[PDB]
């Protein structure tokens, strides 16, 4: 309650100034999928520090991503039809092909407790059985470990198939830059002196 | 001087440390000390605790796995507070001690490290291959040759390109990163030549002028904008280094052009750089605001081309298109030179374009601090005005400036109890003189002194006025901080005044710390108890002068006599608080217990006295004079007998009553009496009301009855019949040269871009306008003047108009102060008495010129910066003599006006003779033209010289002021050492130097002797409302108490033919 | 004397800051210094803490939502004794710096703002009509004659009074 | 880095004329002396020197010493006018205080003020104050403006210059202190070089720190500077001028001109003071109505003087300090 | 709701002087068809700035 | 938009009173199995009611 109160408080969805800085609006207005293409972020995700509600935008840096965004090279060469300035795309993982763990199911595991521990507030909050803190605890901890072992070959082989796919011929466009909030797509319109474009 | 000299340095290139030792890097043993291993802040931003990594660690990168290690989260913990030095330090040290940067140590005394590659390479596990290449093969990053470097990294793992991702300073921020780094494997400078021919494609990278490590690397930009931070940044920075270059010192930098190429920009980065080489600034030496410092460069742009020039205008809508270029400087370029030349292999910067030396310019001033400018507005410069619209200030809207009425009055809390005694001087006072003074000050009570005064002390109540400075006594002993007193201390007194609980001390100075979780309520003043505090002052002072313990002796009291009494007698006891036996008593109607509640005339039968009375009642009795007068000479008679010295106010008093109040106790008592008139520091700056004094002296007087007076004046003239007072405006509306405009400040908010024009043509009304920007997002100016009638009287003169204007031209984009945070402006400016003074003066003799038939130029004998101006029609000529004008001759003449700066002071040799003139001698017959002192036997002479001189000419007048003696001896008594004092024997007027004086007298029996028409003439009271009143400025405490008797001392001499 | 010689003000009307800065008005970045910031004290009695709003913000409204936020808990925690002098500031300091007053920024500069009006808007969620009509459309907001301010407001929703 | 004792800092010298006559012969050599000198500007290897050798960064990690301690409580022991109590004061933002004196009174909890801001002309403005109180009359350590005398500061970018002022000098009565020059920001006037007229200023001690550099190529900019010293001169008791050249002409033009517009000449010092840039030649002329005449005045070699007077220029560039390592 | 404010008020319906200038009322009375046969044009048509 | 004011009223107004309900319950020892049961329930209508 508190928290989802001085942040949403502060603007539901945000613009961008010129300077680049955030400027959030001030009505906590819903958000249709309709105004997705257009100067205004959904507010979560803008990942800036809110002095009070602080408990909301820390369980928010989890839904960063992982991979890196590699330029596509061989389909540029090779001379395919991309059509943004430079081509590239951004791959969901690092293929980790060192040694130990992973980055990307390690980060899993810290992310299922920091949110873990956030489901524990909440349950001795609302005076539950530890019969039930724990059985689901549980739960949620089996695919900690559980997500170790499928992250280790669908993030190494999984991942290659992007790596290749970024480029396919006519799958042209930069679908994502990395950076959820502020990313918006290039609006490409077909203008016409003649009718409406 | 000429050549610019530096010395390249390649910072980065040489802070990579030496292989066989960059383990002990990260320093496995001891801990980082602040001093240099890293800079550490908290910031008033609430929060905001930034930690920037000084040393060879300053560029890094951390990973997913440093990014877990507490320190970052040791910041979201003191969110309140600057985190605990020690969890910071100790902790920090931790992780420091962590990283272990992987590499193969060596022995060759030549190896380096390239560090930023590899600290990268550990970044990421060691997956991306430049990093899966290190791991291995380890040895692959020492190297010799700067360059050689990383084209070993490529050569190998064969690559056009590696990013090297860039972070940002402050560990604590994970918030992205701006841009990037990509490192361009291109040896020879033909391959470059061509790598960044080609990156005219891509989005947006941008690159330096020269390079690191020599291997050209270029910025990526991930976002339009943010490519707007870095330049900012950077362009600003280059006018930092490039101002010590045309100073000619040497300069170390990483490399002579700092700027940065836009190589893809985008319009606003365009222009942004378009500015960049330019150079339009004047060497600041302020520091400028960061984060709004783009905005304030991006700004300054739109309107230096603005205002543009036309050439220039061109000069830079060239490189606004061709940027990809670089725009170096004759000088700047013959030093690349030097670079090149060393060692053919510097890979410099392609495509450039020398300028030669750029067509002129503005040094527009600049700077965002955070004061707001004061601008002192020029009389005439030289953009010869054509006319051009009345311009529109906007509104202020409060809460950024409120206007108030009276600056508060801010003074050192000790000269506040300061008065003056005008002594009694007129052996006689016969019954001829009787049957004038009574009707004229019948006449005045009939009908109620001028209503501009009145309006005046109420307006200006000598409580408001004094109270912020008595609020602040009382805010810091709530909090303890005044540690220092000393009982009979003035000090003392006024803490104790301003404080409700009672003060207490010990062995003195220390006062008893304020009893633990409790606070005292501020004290409740009535206005008059500042007043009569004062008079107790001036009482206990008055005992015998020279003494500093102001505590009712041992056994003795007192009984104060003012209607609504306490605090004032309350804030006695609690001062003699401790002191024997004081008994402390007050009266007046409305008086509340402690306080006898008795009714102006004394119920018979209740006897009454006490060592000293102070009596402030009498106020208005409807009688309309006859009884009046005699209700309250009534008052001072009880007050009078009952008592050995006790102070009452009369009030009026005129040269009549006052008087009437010496001849009574005359006879009630045969050996006369001794009084004096007290007129007491602080006390409703102008209220022309005085305290007689009273005591029984044992050695007569021969003297009592008063004639002048300094006090009585006050009252005595003030005769009424003003036709009105001039209530201070504020209009906002700017017209273009037309006298029209009535007396008060101009508070308006005027556009920017429109600032220049509007202060410029501003000028001509007041002479000082101050203004201020709240933000660089805020385009509007905020102007404020108050009109000045002096400067009106010159600016229009001989018509005309011709400002400084374009020189304002260059604040325009940013240096217009800056402030943040409401201000407060009075309707009413303060002023040194001595200023408001001379002001005075000028008021009597103007209203003269403008009364004696024909009257052709107005010869101001010694005047100094023309002050005589705002007394002369607009029309006369005005002529100075003054040896230190320097006017420019064409600037003197374009407000017609003349400077002979020949002293001389002598007849046979002065040819004052020009008829139909006016000679204001205005000081002068002061100190020497050397800025010295006139002996006062010598001071004489002056007077005796102009007179033989007025004497053989005609229709000339000539206004000598000079100082009587009087002033001397009231002055030793007096002790309002606020601007007079008295040095033996003159008196430091303000900044002057002691000035001995002389006698009136011997003034008026001289040139009485040698037959010049005279009238010795000082100001009034009708004049000092009018000069102050046109003037938003006041009086202040000090300045009433002791402007009434310098005013009147400070006679004139109107020597007329 | 006789015939009275005032100035008079209309102190509100002139109140309402400009409206291109109408943002820095909640002070964002600095702390409001109990000097010009806001009045408080204890009294004896007991309890009574009261704190004045001294400023712009004289006139405000609140909300069901600013009626939530500590500061409004924050008195009922120190019946005893004087709140903190820190967990006061550094509190309350908060919620100002949340208060968010939607408007649509300008430069000409003569306009104002009407605030009170808005700071109301605001009060309820902008759901009162006058208030559904500053959301869409902030402009409507900000004004130059004194009084053609609210007429505006009237004659768009057509109405005999705004309460 | 500098690093000597801060109480050492505050020093000049007075070069005090001797030349009865400076008579007409002498004038036709010395304007073309002068004259030549303008037209090419000294030395390019000393004035590259002053500018990297700033008295700013020069004398600062020990002026940043004494500001490091007092912000952890170690400054204990002062005098108010204690040129060690000036110092710490130049040195920190925040209000210093005091009480039975000695005992500054502690941080207030847990707070911190933020280390001045100096301009690297600070040093040497703060300091020709010093050496104002000072040669008031020698012999005094009280350095806090007398009881109600103020002085005005004439320097271009003014403050904390200023400000440091009235921070050392607050508890003081009546002081008052101003900072006029242009590009400065309130609490300073900002008036422009020609004084525009009407505006009448004095104050007992002024210091002027501006003229610097008019476009003039000399017979103007000798006459604007000349212009300067004549208001800085009449308007107050004693002040500091910045001359700055000065040449044996320009200087001793400035001695003939107060010479006449005032019959009894003047006494005028030339105040080389401690802190300022090592070299730049600039010296500030001491002046005052001295009562007994002087029967000496104008200049010949001058200590002051020949700093700048030689240094003639045509160097044939400066020798840059290398670093070779074979 | 801004410039239906100054328009509404600048007059809501007119009428045609003897010399064309339009005499703008300062009413906003609404329109009954009632006055289409009178000497009153709606205002907002008036097609003038 | 979103939420409303008046069910979030009962939201703050249910939890109030079951904070309430807490110190009650904990006050007369009760096992955990209803403390949370109840105050499940009570919960339900929070949302419920929304």
């Amino acid at each position: 309650p508190v928290e989802y109160g001085i942040f949403v408080q502060r603007g539901a969805t945000y613009t961008i100034n010129a300077a680049g800085e955030f400027e959030f609006s001030g009505r906590n207005e819903k958000w249709d999928q309709a105004l997705y293409l257009s100067e205004h972020f959904p507010a979560l995700f803008s990942d800036v520090p809110l002095a009070g509600a602080n408990t909301i935008i820390a369980i928010m840096r989890l839904f960063t991503p992982q991979g890196f965004l590699r330029t596509d090279d061989l389909a540029i060469a090779a001379n395919f039809p991309r059509a943004s300035r430079n081509p590239q795309t951004y791959i969901p993982y690092t293929n980790q092909r060192g040694t130990v763990t992973n980055e990307f199911a390690s980060r899993f595991r810290t992310i299922v407790a920091t949110l873990a521990n956030v489901v524990n507030e909440r349950a001795v909050q609302d005076d539950m059985q530890k019969a039930t803190r724990s059985c689901t605890k549980q739960w949620l901890r089996h695919l900690e470990t559980q997500f170790d072992n499928i992250a280790v070959a669908h993030t190494d082989h999984l991942s290659v198939v992007y790596a290749t796919m970024s480029n396919f011929m006519l799958n042209f466009t930069n679908n994502f830059s990395g950076n959820h909030a502020t990313f918006k797509p290039d609006q490409y319109v077909i203008t016409s002196p003649e009718g409406s474009y | 001087m000429w050549h610019y000299t530096s010395i390249n340095n390649d910072t980065r290139v040489a802070l990579d440390p030496k292989p066989n030792q960059i383990r002990t890097i990260t320093k496995p043993n001891t801990v980082p000390q602040l001093g240099t291993d890293y800079l550490y802040t908290f910031n008033s931003q609430r929060r905001s605790h930034t930690l920037r990594l000084l040393g060879p660690f300053q560029y890094f990168n951390f990973s997913e796995t440093d990014r877990g290690h507490p320190l970052f989260r040791l910041p979201l913990k003191y969110p309140s507070k600057a985190i605990p030095a020690d969890e910071l330090i100790d902790n920090l040290h931790s992780w420091m001690r962590s990283v272990h940067l992987l590499h193969v140590r060596s022995e060759d005394n030549t190896l380096r490290y390239n560090w930023m590659l590899g600290v990268y390479a550990r970044s990421t596990n060691y997956t991306t291959p430049v990093g899966q290449l290190v791991v291995n093969a380890p040895a692959i990053l020492n190297y010799s040759n700067p360059q050689d470097a990383f084209n070993s990294v490529f050569v190998a793992l064969g690559i056009d390109y590696i990013d090297i991702p860039i972070t940002n300073s402050n560990i604590f921020d994970d918030s992205s990163t701006p841009y990037n780094v990509r490192i361009w494997h291109a040896p020879t400078m033909t391959e470059v030549n061509h790598i960044l021919a080609l990156m005219r494609k891509s989005t947006l990278v941008s690159t330096h002028s020269s390079w690191h490590w020599n291997v050209l690397h270029t910025f990526h930009y991930r976002s339009e904008s943010d490519m707007i931070d870095h330049f900012a940044a950077k362009i600003l920075e280059d006018w930092r280094q490039k101002e010590k270059l045309d100073k000619g010192a040497l300069v170390e930098a990483d490399r002579v052009i700092q700027r940065l190429i836009p190589l893809s920009s985008s319009t606003y980065v365009q222009r942004l750089a378009a500015i960049g080489a330019l150079y339009p600034n004047e060497f600041t030496e302020n520091v400028l605001d960061l984060s709004r410092l783009s905005t304030a460069l991006l700004q300054l742009s739109d309107t230096y081309y603005q205002h543009a020039n036309d050439q220039l205008r061109r000069l830079y809508r060239r490189m606004y298109n061709d940027s990809r270029t670089l725009y170096m400087t004759q000088r700047h370029q013959e030093l690349l030179l030097a670079q090149i030349t060393a060692d053919p292999n510097i890979l410099l910067y392609p495509y450039t374009y020398i300028f030669t030396t750029i067509p002129t310019s503005m040094n527009y001033i600049s700077n965002t601090g955070q004061g707001r400018i004061k601008h002192s507005l020029t009389v005439t410069g030289a953009t010869e005005h054509d006319t051009v619209a009345d311009i529109v200030l906007g509104q202020t809207g409060e809460d950024v400036i409120t206007i108030s009425m009276v600056e508060p009055m801010s003074i050192a809390v000790e000269d506040m109890y300061g008065y003056v005694l005008d002594t009694p001087t007129r052996d006689i006072w016969p019954a001829d003189e009787q049957i004038e003074q009574k009707g004229d000050a019948v006449a005045l009570y009939d009908t109620k002194t001028s209503r501009a005064l009145g309006m005046f002390n109420n307006t200006v109540r000598i409580d408001d006025l004094l109270s912020p400075l008595l609020s602040l006594v009382y805010r810091t002993y709530i909090k303890g901080d005044t540690m220092t007193m000393t009982q009979g201390s003035l000090d003392h007194l006024t803490l104790c005044a301003a404080v409700d609980s009672d003060i207490t001390f010990v062995g003195n100075r220390m006062i008893a710390p304020l009893p633990e979780g409790y606070i005292p309520k501020p004290m409740h003043r009535n206005n008059s108890t500042m007043k009569m505090l004062s008079l107790y002052v001036a009482l206990k002072k008055l005992e015998n002068f020279a003494t500093n313990s102001y505590l009712m002796a041992p056994d003795t009291s007192i009984i104060l006599l003012g209607a609504e009494r306490e605090p004032a007698v309350n804030i006695l006891r609690r001062f003699n608080r401790n002191v024997s036996n004081v008994r402390i008593i007050g009266m007046g109607d409305r008086a509340v217990e402690p306080n006898i509640r008795v009714r102006v005339p004394f119920p018979i039968d209740k006897n009454i006295s006490a060592d000293f009375i102070i009596c402030d009642i009498n106020s208005y009795e409807d009688q309309s004079f006859e009884s009046m007068f005699s209700e309250t000479i009534s008052v001072v008679t009880t007050c009078a007998s009952a008592a050995t010295r006790a102070l009452v106010k009369i009030n009026h008093p005129s040269e009549y009553m006052i008087n009437s109040v010496i001849e009574r106790l005359s006879q009630l008592g045969g050996v006369f009496y001794h009084t004096a008139l007290l007129k007491t520091a602080s006390q409703n700056p102008y209220s022309y009301e005085t305290y007689i004094y009273i005591t029984p002296i044992a050695a007569a007087v021969r003297f009592p009855f008063y004639s002048n007076s300094a006090m009585i004046n006050r009252y005595m003239t003030a005769v009424a019949d003003d036709e009105m007072p001039i209530i201070p405006s504020i209009h906002t509306v700017i017209k273009g040269h037309s006298n029209t405009y009535s007396p008060g400040l101009f508070c308006g908010c005027v556009d920017v871009q429109s600032a220049p024009l509007a202060l410029s043509q501003l000028k001509s009304y007041c002479s000082e306008a101050t203004t201020w920007r709240v933000d660089s997002d805020d385009n509007l100016v905020n102007i404020i003047a108050r009109i000045d009638p002096a400067r009106i009287a010159l600016e229009f003169r001989t018509r005309s108009n011709t400002s400084a204007y374009h020189e304002y031209q260059r604040y325009v984009p940013n240096g217009l102060g800056f402030k943040v945070r409401k201000t407060r402006e009075f309707r009413y400016m303060h002023r040194e008495v001595t200023f408001i003074h001379k002001l005075m003066m000028y008021a009597l003799i103007r209203e003269q010129i403008s009364l004696t038939e024909n009257m052709t130029q107005v010869v101001s004998i010694g005047g100094r910066n023309l002050a005589d101006i705002s007394v002369v029609p607009l029309n006369m000529k005005y002529v100075v003599i003054d040896p230190a004008t320097r006017i420019e001759t064409l600037t003197q003449e374009k407000k017609n006006i003349e400077v002979q700066s020949r002293p001389f002071q002598f007849d046979a040799a002065n040819m004052d003779l020009e008829n139909n003139s006016i000679y204001l001698f205005i000081a002068v017959i002061m100190n020497e033209p050397n800025g010295a002192a006139t002996p006062a036997r010598m001071q004489m002479d002056k007077i005796r010289n102009v007179a033989t001189a007025m004497l053989t000419r005609t229709n000339c007048v000539a206004y000598i002021s000079f100082y009587e003696a009087g002033i001397i001896t009231r002055l030793d008594q007096s002790t309002a050492h606020k601007t007079i004092r008295v040095e033996e024997g003159r008196l430091k007027v303000a900044n002057y130097v002691p000035v001995d004086t002389l006698v009136e007298a011997d003034v008026t029996l001289m040139l009485r002797d040698i037959g010049i028409t005279h009238e010795i003439i000082r100001p009034s009271t009708p004049e000092l409302i009018d000069a102050c009143s046109n003037y938003g400025i006041r009086l202040g405490s000090t300045g009433g108490a002791v402007l009434d008797v310098f005013n009147h001392y400070s006679p004139v001499i109107k020597l007329v033919r």
